[PDB]
């Protein structure tokens, strides 16, 4: 169960064969939706930027581009 | 070096044959009734290669006696027969005055030297051509072919080790040549390439190499044909060449077509020459005395006439180390491409022949419609 | 002439056999720049380091150059001769090791420059910095060298060289260090500000992210 | 130093030995012994010769190899 | 350096022997650890964590294609009958 | 370095054993002049190292430390704190014991002090955690040594004592 910011709630359907990224993907796809909706309503969201987590992703983004 | 080898003649090696004892006479039983001869030979034999197997069983070492007095030859695809003898020589058989063939002894490598990368990057610069059967590598002036007396100095028949990319053996130079020649170079990479592609620098009728060299003085005719016999005879420092243009028993031919490209105002003149024979210096003593104009930078053969003061103008007459004019310019190969037309490979001037040949206003890179390909 | 030309050849061209004598050679050159110019040493990225315990303990930790100059009279290393390592080996004399290097040990290393740590860490780290080290505006480089190896020494957290240093990669620096710049435990960061970044806000930001006075 | 050499197992071969010259030689390596055939070492007279078969246990003519086979002629239990 | 080094502060903590001491230490401490402090406590992070972008994946896949071709040429090339002789007498000994 | 190191965090005198010049100019240069001044009284023992440190350290009561790489006593913190303790408690009692630096360059020809050295002896290092460097410059480790046990740091080391 996702719960966002207005309180709706949604379900994504899990059946055999789903993997962890095609949730991930579902839900995300589905939390894009919902900001839509919440910045059409007129709640204010806050914008993504560069995080700490961005920093440990370009970490493995160097580890990559260093390999191949 | 226990057995020194001596010439033999058919009658003679087939009288050591019959003379000798060190031989082992296998008998066919049942068990290999109707097996082949080299089926036979590399399932008792597990050390001799299927190729040294070859080599004796169609030069006629190993033959097999089916009872009827006389010997019998085979070759490889030839079945057994049962009660007969195959006759196979032993390790103690080429002990004698009879030279064995190649494989049937063990030739060790030895000592094996070390190459550089800055050696490595300089012989991969040199590749110009490259096969899974022939190489061919430009070499530059100046560089000993094969090691010379001084065991310290550098060759190219040590480089071998750096060229074999992917082959399991170094690659063997098919034709070597004169220190001061500055031309393109073949290696064989297959042992077999190599047997195959001795055929075509044995003395022919049609040429198939281009040597440009760059003489002083213009020669009578622009095109001809040089022929001369030579005798090599041992001296004390070196060697004596005697020209004659009669034959002798003693004499061997050397035969070349020479054109006149351009001329410089009749004292200096470049010319391609086209060789059917394989001579010590042939075609710088060809320039040299038949055409009447030495090659510009061959002291060795009328050092006064090398470096003219015609040509002073652009060299200096007293340092005498410019390099020799002589370039294996272009030279064809057997292999076909995917056009059809024969591979006719083609090597680069060097720096220095390019510099002559801009002062004098010639084309450096022009292609040779003599030889085609 | 063909027989000198074609030794010099060989010289240039170092295929064993040969040791080298002039100055004029192609990697008596190299080394001789890599040492003096601080542009073209950060374009190669490779450094100059003296001293056979040195090589010894970089190549104990795994470290090893692509060239060794190793002077007459003294012997092949065990650790450049074992087949593991891919080590070149070069002759060298006296008056040309002296030139190369103005101080010849008799053994001389053309190491690849280690890969500087990356900044991220400092940007966005994990874990907290207890102790953080900042040399401003040292002009020898012996003074670098041994604050370098003192700081190693202390396992500090970070080292940071700020708006005025000596190359780290000079053999001087190299010398008084030893191995300081090899080793990655004290990660060590050339901060100039002519480069772009910008270092009082890199410090600003490291206070006000990991609480340090 | 033996005058006659008997019949031994064959050895066994590696991948390279094993692998035939041609695809087409695949199948004539289907059927072979697994006993090398005997023979002798050098050039002997009649007498020589079969002194060296009663020596060494070993008969050279395959004719007599087969003529003669070493059976026990008792019948089983 | 050597009054400000990392760690030096632990003379002080202890203002006696017998204090420090008193003091019992406990798995807890052990455990303490593992737990970074400023950032906050994640499972995994992987090169699969990385997000692709429309572009990305779209030469992924044309990479995939490309591999897939190339397997396929492959076959065609190694299929010089001696190396494909070597490859079914090679399958052939591995079955038996 | 040394000397300057010495003489500016308040030392009388120095023994130099096997060193290359006491008045070297390149030596000169490093010193400032340190060597020159008249508070700072330079030694110099004629080949008897060992019979020249024990009469002088059992005569004029002095407690000798040797900065060896043995693993003895590495916390020179501690030691120091213990020679300051040894000192406040002679200071509350009314003598003072003064402390002798040792700093060598080869472990053979300290060894052959060390198994020599007369009643106490203490074997005092630095504290360094890292395995990759050997140790530090002598001329930095001589300089922490002297910072420890400097005759001014006992006020200083008092004054931790009262804090505690
Ligand atoms: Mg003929």
């Amino acid at each position: 169960e996702v719960t966002w910011l207005d309180g709706t709630s949604y379900v994504p359907p899990v059946l055999e064969g789903a993997s962890s990224q095609d949730l991930i993907q579902m839900v995300m796809e589905e939390a894009w939706l919902a900001a839509d909706r919440m910045a059409a309503e007129g709640r204010v969201l806050n914008p993504l930027a560069i995080d700490d987590y961005k920093w440990d992703q370009l970490v493995v983004f160097k580890k990559v581009r260093d390999k191949e | 070096s226990h057995a020194r080898y001596r010439p033999l003649s058919l009658r003679a090696r087939q009288t050591l044959s019959e003379k000798s004892d060190d031989l082992q006479y296998h008998v066919v039983t049942q068990e290999w009734f109707g097996e082949r001869v080299d089926s036979f030979l590399t399932c008792h034999y597990p050390q001799w290669d299927y190729e040294t197997i070859k080599r004796l069983v169609q030069q006629g070492h190993i033959y097999r006696y089916r009872k009827n007095g006389k010997k019998k030859f085979t070759r490889l695809t030839d079945r057994l027969e049962f009660d007969e003898l195959l006759v196979v020589p032993t390790r103690a058989f080429w002990e004698k005055q009879l030279a064995p063939p190649s494989g049937v002894l063990e030739e060790t490598d030895g000592p094996k030297f070390k190459l550089s990368a800055t050696a490595r990057e300089m012989a991969h610069n040199m590749v110009l051509f490259k096969n899974e059967h022939v190489i061919v590598i430009n070499k530059p002036h100046g560089l000993p072919m094969m090691p010379t007396d001084d065991p310290q100095e550098m060759s190219i028949a040590a480089m071998l080790p750096a060229w074999k990319f992917t082959n399991v053996a170094k690659p063997v130079v098919c034709h070597n040549l004169d220190r001061e020649t500055s031309g393109c170079v073949v290696l064989a990479r297959t042992r077999n390439a190599h047997r195959m592609l001795g055929r075509m620098f044995v003395k022919r009728v049609v040429p198939n190499s281009v040597y440009w060299s760059f003489c002083v003085g213009k020669p009578t005719v622009n095109y001809g044909r040089v022929r001369m016999h030579f005798d090599i005879t041992r001296g004390n420092k070196g060697d004596i060449i005697v020209a004659r243009p009669s034959p002798t028993k003693t004499s061997k031919v050397a035969i070349a077509e020479f054109v006149v490209n351009a001329s410089a105002l009749e004292f200096g003149s470049f010319i391609s020459f086209y060789p059917l024979t394989t001579r010590r210096h042939q075609e710088r003593i060809m320039a040299a005395h038949a055409l009447r104009c030495p090659v510009l930078g061959d002291a060795k053969y009328g050092g006064d006439a090398a470096f003219p003061s015609s040509l002073s103008l652009f060299w200096d007459p007293e340092n005498k180390g410019l390099p020799l004019h002589l370039h294996h310019r272009k030279i064809q190969l057997p292999y076909k491409n995917t056009a059809g037309e024969f591979i006719c490979v083609t090597a680069p001037l060097p720096t220095q022949m390019e510099k002559t040949f801009k002062k004098l206003g010639w084309p450096c890179e022009v292609d040779d419609p003599l030889i085609p390909g | 002439a063909q027989r000198a030309l074609l030794m010099q050849l060989q010289q240039n061209v170092i295929w064993e056999g040969t040791v080298i004598s002039d100055e004029r050679h192609h990697l008596i050159q190299h080394f001789v720049k890599l040492r003096q110019n601080p542009k073209y040493r950060s374009s190669k990225q490779m450094m100059v380091v003296g001293g056979r315990h040195l090589l010894h303990e970089l190549h104990k930790r795994g470290y090893t150059p692509r060239h060794l100059l190793v002077r007459e009279g003294q012997q092949k290393p065990k650790w450049a001769t074992n087949t593991g390592v891919k080590t070149e080996i070069i002759r060298v004399d006296r008056h040309v090791a002296d030139v190369c290097s103005p101080g010849n040990d008799g053994f001389i290393g053309d190491f690849d420059i280690p890969k500087p740590p990356p900044k991220e860490s400092l940007i966005a780290n994990k874990q907290r910095f207890d102790r953080v080290l900042v040399l401003d505006n040292v002009d020898d480089p012996g003074l670098l060298g041994t604050v370098l190896r003192t700081a190693a020494g202390f396992h500090y957290d970070a080292v940071i060289a700020t708006n005025h240093c000596a190359d780290l990669y000079d053999h001087r620096v190299i010398r008084a260090a030893r191995g300081a710049h090899f080793q990655k435990a004290v990660p060590i960061y050339t901060l100039k500000e002519e480069d772009g970044d910008n270092v009082y806000g890199m410090l600003n930001h490291i206070l006000q992210r990991n609480d340090l006075s | 130093p033996p005058i006659i050499k008997p019949p031994l197992p064959v050895k066994v071969g590696t991948l390279a030995s094993t692998r035939p010259r041609s695809p087409m030689l695949a199948d004539e390596a289907e059927g072979r012994p697994t006993r090398l055939a005997p023979s002798v070492f050098g050039r002997h007279d009649a007498p020589a010769l079969q002194r060296a078969q009663q020596e060494c246990n070993q008969l050279i003519s395959a004719s007599a190899l087969a003529r003669i086979p070493n059976t026990s002629p008792r019948a089983p239990e | 350096l050597h009054a400000l080094r990392p760690h030096g502060n632990w003379d002080y903590l202890p203002l006696h022997n017998n204090q420090e001491q008193q003091e019992t230490a406990s798995l807890e401490l052990q455990g303490m650890k593992a737990s970074v402090d400023i950032g906050p406590n994640r499972f995994d992070l992987n090169e699969k964590d990385l997000s692709l972008d429309e572009e990305e994946q779209v030469e992924k896949a044309r990479l995939d294609n490309e591999l897939m071709r190339w397997r396929r040429l492959q076959r065609a090339q190694g299929s010089d009958y001696d190396h494909w002789m070597e490859a079914e007498t090679r399958r052939i000994q591995e079955m038996a | 370095t040394l000397i300057r190191a010495a003489v500016e965090m308040g030392f009388e005198s120095v023994l130099l054993i096997n060193c290359l010049d006491p008045f070297g100019e390149k030596a000169l240069r490093a010193s400032e002049g340190t060597v020159f001044s008249p508070q700072f009284k330079i030694f110099e023992p004629g080949s008897d190292p060992v019979s020249a440190l024990n009469s002088i350290a059992v005569e004029h009561n002095l407690l000798p430390l040797l900065a060896l790489p043995s693993q003895k006593a590495e916390t020179a913190f501690e030691v120091a704190k213990n020679l300051h303790k040894i000192n406040a408690m002679r200071r509350s009692q009314e003598n003072h014991i003064g402390p002798l630096l040792i700093l060598g360059s080869e472990a053979k020809g300290l060894r052959d002090l060390a198994g020599e050295w007369s009643v106490p002896r203490k074997f005092v290092s630095v504290p360094l955690p890292n395995s990759t460097v050997e140790s530090l410059n002598v001329s930095v480790a001589g300089s922490i040594l002297i910072h420890a046990f400097r005759p001014a740091a006992e006020k200083h080391f008092v004054e931790l004592e009262e804090s505690a």
